[PDB]
């Protein structure tokens, strides 16, 4: 396939989880 | 045609969420609901930040496979 | 390690009407396909009793909820609700002003459903002010959808823009937040020149009552691996 791809860096905005960490 | 944007305060980015944050000064009178050229200002300001956002995104690790 | 995409449940309240329902429909479209709509009216009052919202959250597996309510005191009231472990995390009332525009008010363009939206936040208060920090957190969490390491440039289709209606001083009433949605168009000047076309919906949010989480819940919901 021909297409332009990017590798996104780690998110920095601290968003709340929906469920407890296992 | 210019692809660069100059601003007093630099725009901050969270590219992991495809987001840009602009802390520059906003004028109340430019954005009041009675101002007729309201939406022109909203879009124009947004366009500048989107431009800066896209610029940052295209500088990431990239390949046109 | 990351969670599944958060699912949104849109709930018409007892006092929900057709106009407010039109606002639900058009805004819910932005959340496709991670969205469910209720059709009937439910007698829910979040700031009096949170139990029904926690019930719906568990039984429908939706961690994002939007209640639709309208009175003369709080007209076109959209109460945005987030849950953690099916318990209420935070709440904020956002009331839509009368100058709103629906999808019908804009020329319909081609639009691929289910693409990662871009975000732009205009206003210094989004970073410093407790109220606006929650709003920024809310709408990022609500619409960002799928987290991914890989991004197709061709998938950069639309932007969600949120602007505070002017700067303000401490003590004065909180300025409205201006919700706008634009489609991207790019031309050649390598970097492209970007232009925007509004596709809606267009919403001016008036800020109402707020519920914030306890320190204990923040600790659990923001615990790091």
């Amino acid at each position: 396939s021909v297409m332009t791809l990017l590798q996104l860096p780690d998110p920095t905005t601290d968003l709340p989880r929906e469920k407890p960490l296992p | 045609l210019p692809v660069t944007v100059e601003k007093p305060i630099p725009v901050v980015y969270d590219l992991g969420n495809l987001a840009a944050f602009d802390s520059n000064v906003l004028d109340k009178n430019d954005l009041d609901s009675s101002n007729a050229r309201r939406e022109e200002k909203i879009k124009s300001l947004t366009r500048d930040n989107v431009q800066l956002l896209i610029n940052q995104l295209l500088s990431l690790p990239m390949k046109t496979t | 390690l990351v969670e599944n995409v958060k699912q949104a449940l849109f709930i018409p309240g007892q006092s929900c009407n057709k106009n407010l329902h039109d606002i639900m429909v058009d805004l819910s479209a932005l959340k496709k396909p991670d969205m469910k709509r209720f059709n009937r009216k439910n007698d829910i009052h979040p700031f009096e009793d949170m139990s029904p919202l926690e019930f719906f959250s568990e039984k429908n597996d939706c961690s994002l909820m939007v209640l639709m309510t309208s009175s003369k005191k709080r007209k076109n009231n959209m109460t945005f609700i987030r849950t953690f472990g099916y318990k209420i995390y935070d709440m904020i009332e956002l009331m839509v002003a009368d100058n709103f525009k629906l999808l019908s008010d804009f020329k319909k363009l081609t639009f691929t459903v289910g693409l990662k939206p871009m975000f732009t936040f205009q206003g210094a208060a989004f970073d410093t002010h407790p109220v606006y920090k929650q709003i920024k957190s809310l709408f990022l969490d609500f619409f960002r959808g799928e987290s991914t390491d890989l991004q197709d440039v061709a998938g950069l289709q639309h932007v969600i823009s949120m602007t505070i209606q002017g700067d303000f001083q401490d003590g004065e009433p909180l300025p409205n937040v201006l919700f706008r949605v634009y489609k991207l168009k790019s031309y050649k000047s390598r970097l492209p020149r970007i232009e925007l076309v509004e596709i809606g919906p267009r919403l001016d949010f008036k800020i109402g009552r707020i519920h914030t989480p306890s320190p204990d819940m923040v600790t659990e919901a923001h615990k790091k691996p």
